[PDB]
């Protein structure tokens, strides 16, 4: 797998800070026990959302709700094949599409997406992280975004504890290799979640999510410095800080898939009525 | 030039059987005459048994051009399928008149966009109860700069990720009103002595069926 190495990166420096340096920043003076606690504190916030978001609720949609015939070996006419376009409100101008899955049956929401991966329908997909090894919906978009700002605020705070405890120590860098080893460790997994931070901040700053700014990159394969902003976003508030707030902050809403009673009650929704 | 919102569940076909002859062949017939399909096989019923052969399911689809909040919440819309502003008139007007016969179990449907739903409910009936559950749904996801979704990120953001988890379900009763009120309202008009009930059609939670189209039970009609 690959999630078991994110969570070796998240439990490691918590063993190599607390068998080695959470005893000289007590009682030295060569650290704040402030800064102590805070790290303790922000470490273990990264460590509870990481597994919260590893085992949530993407906001997965239940199958087959949709059915039209069991003629065919439950066949789909040719009405449901073609795209829908339907109006909006009378004061966005644009209409809005709507396709119909054929693995799960459902006529889509707006925003939802097929992973080809977990093989359902999520309710707004950004993309499936393999890190966490989930789809990023929309009941778990606040939780990546939580385990995104710790790892930045962990790793900055461990960061500037290292530092003030090298350049208190007498000694000199012969008798803390330790420390230097945390340094770096801290220096290098403070960039990832920032540049993931910093580019989910100009994504949801034009209310696009990945998979939406991936497919609108068209023919050009730059997925740096395209223009972020679009003219046609039927889904926009008016400024970035709107766009910002109505996408990060979403409102979760209920969860659609619940009560496993296998023995057959509550059907139809886990029989494999793929065409094979 | 904007797109007319119609019924997109229903779907139609030319080959069929008429009916009033027994001796009814699968034939080509004028469009005028094409089968269209509007009540379609029970989901919320286990195969083979009774309520399956007894019941088919008659969709309310979901809109988009009635209110602000129509994208980001869902919203159902609120007339009888078949007075859609793009949906197909047949001569009988906007009642429901059994024209052929399809798919297995030689199930009877009419020549028109019109619903069984018609011969239970009515327009008045149908959009109360819609009305009722839009803003119980509404009110049920609520609003982003509101109270309750605000408190509920910050302490989440405050622990990590175990209020909304572990700790918060222990302490606090009564802040899940909105979900078990829209359950005993749907109930109660499920229940006897209710619209729904006394007529002979059920509903079923928003909550069951994905909250992607409010869907009636009725019985399979004749
Ligand atoms: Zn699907
Ligand atoms: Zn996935």
């Amino acid at each position: 797998p690959l999630w078991l190495g994110v969570l070796l990166a998240i439990v490691c420096p918590m063993v190599l800070f607390s068998i080695f340096e959470a005893h000289k920043l007590w009682h030295t003076q060569n650290g704040y026990k402030v800064l102590v606690i805070f790290f303790y504190y922000f470490w273990v916030i990264t460590l509870a959302s990481f597994i919260r978001t590893a085992t949530s609720d993407p906001g997965v949609l239940p199958r087959n709700i949709h059915l039209s015939q069991l003629r065919n070996n439950y066949q789909i006419p040719q009405e449901y094949y073609n795209l829908i376009t339907l109006p909006t409100h009378s004061s966005i101008s644009k209409d809005i599409t709507i396709k119909y899955c054929p693995s799960c049956r459902i006529w889509r929401p707006p925003r939802s997406s097929h992973c080809s991966t977990c093989n359902v329908c999520v309710m707004v997909h950004d993309h499936h992280c393999i890190w966490v090894n989930n789809c990023i919906g929309k009941r778990n978009y606040r939780f990546f975004l939580i385990f995104l700002l710790g790892a930045i605020l962990s790793s900055v705070i461990l960061l500037t504890n290292c530092a003030i405890h090298i350049a208190r120590e007498s000694g000199g860098p012969r008798d803390c290799p330790v420390a230097i080893l945390l340094l770096c460790y801290a220096g290098l997994t403070l960039w990832y979640p920032a540049i993931l931070f910093t580019y989910h901040i100009f994504m949801a700053g034009n209310q696009q999510t990945t998979r939406e700014f991936l497919k609108g990159i068209g023919s050009k394969k730059n997925p740096v410095f395209h223009r972020v902003v679009k003219e046609e976003n039927i889904y926009n508030k008016g400024s970035f800080l709107k766009n910002m707030g109505h996408l990060m902050l979403e409102p979760r809403g209920p969860s659609f898939v619940s009560a496993r009673k296998p023995h057959e009650a509550g059907d139809w929704r886990f029989m494999d009525l793929s065409p094979a | 030039e904007r797109a007319l919102f119609f019924n997109y569940h229903e779907f139609s076909y030319s080959f069929y059987e008429d009916l009033g002859s027994e001796d009814a062949k699968p034939t080509e017939h004028d469009e005028d005459h094409k089968l269209c399909i509007t009540h379609f096989p029970n989901v919320y019923a286990a195969r083979g048994s009774a309520e399956f052969q007894v019941t088919r399911v008659v969709r309310v689809p979901r809109r988009f051009d009635e209110s602000r909040s129509s994208l980001e919440t869902p919203q159902f819309s609120t007339q009888l399928p078949g007075s859609e502003p793009a949906a197909i008139v047949g001569d009988d007007g906007t009642s429901f008149v059994r024209c052929g016969r399809y798919d297995i179990g030689d199930h009877v449907f009419g020549c028109s966009s019109v619903s069984p739903l018609s011969e239970y409910l009515s327009a008045a009936e149908l959009a109360e109860v819609v009305h009722r559950v839009n803003g119980f749904l509404l009110r049920e996801e609520g609003e982003v700069f509101g109270w309750r979704n605000l408190s509920g990120l910050l302490l989440d953001m405050l622990t990590g990720g175990l209020w909304s988890w572990v700790l918060g379900p222990l302490l606090s009763r009564p802040v899940f009103q909105e979900s078990l009120a829209l359950e005993q309202y749907v109930a109660q008009l499920n229940s006897p002595g209710g619209l729904l009930h006394e007529r002979g059609v059920r509903l079923v939670l928003p909550r069951r069926s994905g909250c992607l189209s409010l869907d009636f039970v009725v019985p399979r009609p004749k």
